[PDB]
């Protein structure tokens, strides 16, 4: 993305920039339990990557 | 959308043309005449005013296209005339912004054949302002008389909101062109500016350029960072810790 | 470590084949004599093949040469590469150097240009195997090629409403015949690329804007008449 | 088998042949010439398909006669109209014969 | 005068050495990265440099370098012998697709001695010992020293790099392909390869 | 070449002249003309090529068209005149 | 004195040409043809059955002209076919002697796009007969052949 | 040379380098008084040597 | 300033390796042929550019030496990047003969016109007979045969002398030759009136000559 | 230089006093012997003599 439009979308997705996009988020549910090591704040997002 | 374009070409006291200025079109113009007209000067003009530099610029005849740089003649020295000399450029950006681009060329005395060459630029001129009028001024005799660089800029500094700068190197040139949209690449070094012209020249004489093929990869794939710069600086304490111990 | 860079690698690789794919297909059907269309094929080496599957795959096989802290990543990443391929010598080299070349991405790729001509299939492109108008032809496409990888390399650098302006030349024009000025005036209209052409006179383009130049001697000094046309159409 | 034959056509030089003559008597009275002019006036006598060539030979043979002294100066002519549908010529009037 | 580049090209410390293996005839392949860079930089200039000697140096398009003599050449000629041909040639068909998953890239003598001796005819083996043999273990032990005498012959041209150890086992370069066959539109290497052996 | 073989040679044989040019269309009309009338003056013959006939009124000319038939190419050559 | 001309040019079997037989003026003679009909080809065997040296002969394209290139083909193998070819002319010496020269070209098999000539000359032919009859063979309903 | 030049056209490199070569044609007269000349200054430079 | 020759060599050695003289002379010498007076082209280059050459050749660890009689040659060290070889005892003792036949102002009248028989008649008056025979065949003990045997393998060796540039034959008679200075190279184990060990360890010190 | 080698000593010495002409320059054209700057080779340049 340009430096026009890179404040705006930091703005925009504020702390949830650094997230991973998955499609459907009931995958991870059995997974997730496992997570030990990892940002004390996760961020998961559905949608086509 | 809507892409910028090339408005026109103006040619000041080279040989064979006093003062010209040619129209472009949006998408072919068409250059016509006999042998030894001057077409070919004319794309000379163009490519001096666009890639000033003398170390790459060689305008070698169109028979032995491809040989090697044999004289120490590059064959710009003989289109120019006495005096002083100008080729411009005139440009409108996506923005719609009018941008004069163009450089000052004169003939060095000596026994050989060698030019001077100095880029500058303008901004803001308005709309009902021609190149041929800023340059020349319209003296009693039957022609005019050309007005060099210091007669522009205190004649330029007078208009309201237009701005003159004059250059001092070829890069900051290159960078100010790439910011306006006149160029697709940002000529960081003097490798980039070789293979900058080597495109123009091998687009002029045509064929299928040997340079090009050569370096086909060099060409065509972008250099990407993301895969070095984690191990540059994973690497970085093993480095400093070696360079200690030597 | 291992498996990631050789995700990135790889989809590195697969972004550039697909952009090359996109900008391969304009090309289709370009007329210039005998030759019918032009591509630019891109291939993978084998020799570095192996070696990112092998990263990818048989890490375990070869840990001890990438967690041993005596010496950087890099210099793992050429003695895997040595270790694989043994008949490879080097030039007395730092291996140093040949990390940072086996972590650049382009140094995986073949890059050649081809063309179908006339009843035959995809032959590479060499200009003593073509006339001249087809060597012309292929020319022009391959500089398109440069012009737009170009553009989409800078855009990342460039205002969001900024669009570089494109012109090329072309010099002794007469040496092409009309059905491939017809050819070449369709590419760059479809490129939104300008274009100025000299000619002795022999061809007259119906589009676009033509001077007339005349040389003449006046006042015992040379002077060049110009006139101008255009519109027509 | 035996070689066939094509001929050629020679519209276009009876086309210079009516034009130079037409064109003559500026030369003789001296009288300025201004293309603009002359190519609508000319224009008129042919239908449209054939204005592009009758144009271009039109100016190749006014071109030879004498130079335009507002060339040298500095001030670029204007595109004038010479038709419908929009065709333009730039030249300055000629005075110098 | 002389060409800058030139000038600069043979200054250069690895020209001494390479100048050396080429006029032995030795190819130079993509393995030897130096050598072949160096290549790559100057033949506009090194073609022309031993165009004086009546000589010519050849980019193969598989990628390797070689120097090929006119007739009128400078540097002393030397000819190889048929046996050395008929190896050449079968190395050139060892060069095939199953041999990644057979071999992953390194042979050994033996291979070469069975395919030599199932592949080849009766007759013109006996031609290359001498014609007077006749299906003996001292015609085939003779045969197997002139085979492993050859195979040397053979990396001393580039061709063949032994793996280094004592023992014989080697792996194949590209620029074998200068014993292979013609190729025309759609056929199988395989194929053509076989009906030239035969 | 031809007066330095004059001694070698039989009185009575005058040898042939012959040359070539590729790309005539980078000539004009004018520069046609002078080379024209330069090799008529020494009996001088010559081979020229172009896409364009720029030729029309002198000497004989061939056009050359090339049809895919079949799998394969054939060319097809009529000649040209220069009026009808 | 009445000076010596070339009177046609013959190929045979050439990339395009199977037999034609171009007719040379006496002063002038054009070529023309849209970008790959073949005038440069022609040019090429005329030259060719003019100096059968291999070792000059090296076609060029048009651009790059003029750089010494070395190139690893000459460029003529491609213009032949697969059997075997010719190249003759027809010269009318000053003694007004009819003679024919020419060569025999043919591909070698191999890796090496090698070529093979043979030059050759006819003194003496009738006026009558024509270089493409006195080359070809009428075999079945006009199908001509060609003879080694 | 001078047929592969006219086929390109234009001013030949080679042809100009070389013009004394192509142009001046040479005599045998003078080469038979220089023969006695020759043999003389092939002696001298003997002596030099 | 830049691209200038002398950045990256002397003027005088590039203005050697373009001379057209160069490639020819180039190859003989790796081949071993010696170059001495009587060919003028070649030492009046040699002599014009020697240390140019020298220093060029010093590349690849070879030393291009000048003999005191005038005559150059390539004398390869231990590491060198060129092949070196030694010459056999047969070469040897045609190699001294040689020698004394130049020296010899009683046959210098023929002008240096010698024949393949006064050359082996002077061989046999010196050395031992029917002990060199053993060399051409383990049994000989004087029969003709093996005298016409010992005669062929003299014309052989006579031959190979001749590639290295140490003797020529005449024009249309290839039973007759001329001598050269080269010759002398044979006499380097006796050219100074000194013990004769510690001459031959000066020379195997210096690369000049191996045992057997 | 031809007039210099071509007229001798005993009967020229009266016409020597001129400033352009004299015998040692014979020997002085000797370094002018040693190597001429010929460039492209064909049968056989070699030097002044
Ligand atoms: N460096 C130079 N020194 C002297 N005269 C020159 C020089 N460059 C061009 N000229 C002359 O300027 C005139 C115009 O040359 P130019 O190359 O522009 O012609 P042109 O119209 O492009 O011709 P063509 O299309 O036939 O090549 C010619 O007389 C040419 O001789
Ligand atoms: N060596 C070759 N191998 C393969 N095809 C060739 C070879 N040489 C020429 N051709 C093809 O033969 C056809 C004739 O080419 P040629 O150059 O003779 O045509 P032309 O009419 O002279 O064209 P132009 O005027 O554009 O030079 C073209 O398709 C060219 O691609
Ligand atoms: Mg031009
Ligand atoms: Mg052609």
């Amino acid at each position: 993305i340009t430096i026009d439009d890179a404040p705006y979308f930091s703005a925009l997705y504020g702390p949830a920039r650094h997230g991973i996009v998955v499609p459907d988020l009931s995958l991870v549910r059995p997974h997730l339990e496992t997570l030990e090591d990892c940002p004390e704040d996760l961020y998961l997002i559905e949608g086509d990557p | 959308i809507e892409r910028g374009k090339f408005r026109s070409l103006t040619l000041v006291n080279w040989n064979g043309f006093f003062a010209r200025t040619f129209d472009l079109d949006e998408l072919v113009t068409t250059l016509s005449g006999g042998n030894g007209a001057g077409k070919s000067t004319t794309m000379a003009a163009f490519v001096t005013a666009l890639i000033p530099d003398l170390t790459l610029l060689h305008f070698r005849n169109t028979t032995e296209a491809g040989a090697t740089s044999g004289s120490r003649d590059k064959g710009l020295h003989g289109k120019l005339r006495a005096g002083v000399c100008y080729s411009t450029l005139d440009v409108i950006n996506s923005r719609h912004q009018r941008v004069v681009v163009g450089v000052r060329l004169q003939q060095v005395a000596g026994r050989d054949r060698k030019v001077d060459i100095k880029p500058f630029m303008i901004q803001g001129l308005p709309t009902a302002i021609q190149p041929t009028q800023l340059l020349t001024e319209n003296v009693g005799e039957r022609q005019a008389r050309v007005l060099p660089l210091n007669e522009l800029k205190d004649r330029l500094d007078e208009m309201e909101g237009v701005q003159f700068k004059q250059f001092n190197s070829i890069t900051d040139y290159h960078a100010q062109m790439f910011d306006l949209g006149v160029i697709p690449k940002r000529l960081r070094s003097a490798s980039d500016r070789s293979k900058f012209y080597r495109l123009i020249e091998a687009s002029l004489y045509g064929g299928i350029s040997s340079a090009i093929t050569r370096s086909l990869r060099d060409y065509l794939l972008p250099e990407n960072s993301g895969v070095r710069k984690a191990f540059q600086d994973m690497e970085a304490a093993l480095r400093e810790n070696r360079i200690t111990l030597e | 470590s291992s498996k990631s860079v050789a995700n990135i690698i790889r989809k590195t690789i697969q972004r550039e084949q697909n952009r090359i794919r996109m900008l391969n297909q304009g090309l289709q059907a370009v007329s210039f004599g005998q030759v019918r269309g032009v591509r630019l094929n891109v291939n993978v080496r084998e020799s570095h093949a192996i070696l990112l599957d092998v990263l990818s795959e048989q890490q375990e096989q070869h840990q001890d040469l990438f967690n041993s802290q005596r010496l950087t990543f890099s210099e793992a990443m050429a003695k895997l590469y040595q270790r694989l391929n043994p008949q490879v010598d080097m030039g007395q080299r730092l291996p140093q150097t040949i990390g940072e070349e086996l972590l650049d991405y382009r140094n995986y790729l073949e890059l050649d240009v081809e063309v179908n001509r006339g009843s035959d299939g995809w032959l590479k492109a060499e200009s003593g195997a073509l006339s001249t108008g087809e060597a012309i032809g292929t020319g022009m496409s391959i500089l398109v090629m440069v012009v737009q990888s170009w553009e989409e390399e800078s855009r990342r650098l460039r205002g969001k409403d900024i669009s570089p302006c494109r012109l090329l030349f072309l010099d002794e024009a007469a040496r092409l015949d009309a059905k491939s000025i017809a050819t070449l005036f369709e590419l760059c209209e479809r490129l939104q690329m300008q274009l100025i052409i000299a000619a002795p006179e022999n061809i007259s383009p119906e589009k676009g804007t033509t001077y007339k130049l005349v040389r003449k001697v006046f006042k015992n000094h040379e002077h060049v008449h110009v006139v101008g046309l255009r519109g027509f159409g | 088998l035996e070689l066939e034959y094509e001929e050629f056509s020679e519209i276009n030089d009876q086309l210079a042949a009516m034009i130079e003559k037409a064109l003559l008597v500026y030369q003789q009275e001296q009288r300025p010439l201004d293309l603009g002019a002359v190519l609508r006036d000319y224009l008129a006598q042919h239908p449209l398909p054939r204005h592009f060539d009758v144009a271009r030979i039109l100016v190749d043979q006014a071109v030879r006669l004498g130079v335009a002294e507002a060339d040298f100066s500095g001030l670029p002519a204007e595109w004038l109209a010479i038709n419908d549908y929009g065709a333009k010529v730039q030249a300055h009037v000629i005075d110098t014969y | 005068f002389m060409p800058v580049k030139l000038a600069q090209a043979l200054a250069n410390s690895l020209f001494p050495e390479l100048d050396s293996q080429l006029r032995a005839g030795r190819h130079i392949g993509i393995d030897d990265l130096d050598n072949h860079a160096f290549l790559m930089d100057f033949q506009e200039q090194l073609e022309e440099f031993y165009a004086r000697y009546n000589v010519e140096l050849i980019r193969a398009p598989e990628g390797f370098f070689y120097l090929r003599p006119r007739s009128t050449t400078l540097i002393p000629r030397s000819v190889l012998s048929e046996l050395d041909m008929m190896v050449g040639k079968i190395l050139c068909y060892l060069y095939l697709s199953p041999e990644r998953l057979a071999n992953q890239g390194i042979f050994t003598s033996q291979e070469l001695y069975e395919e030599l001796i199932s592949l080849a005819d009766e007759g013109k083996l006996m031609k290359f010992v001498n014609q007077r043999s006749s299906g003996s273990d001292l015609d085939k032990q003779k045969l197997q020293e002139k085979v492993r005498t050859t195979l040397n012959r053979l990396r001393r041209l580039g061709m063949v790099y032994f793996l280094p150890n004592n023992n014989n086992k080697f792996t194949i370069t590209e620029a074998v392909f200068r014993f292979g066959a013609d190729v025309r539109s759609g056929d199988d290497p395989r194929e053509i390869q076989l009906r030239m052996i035969r």
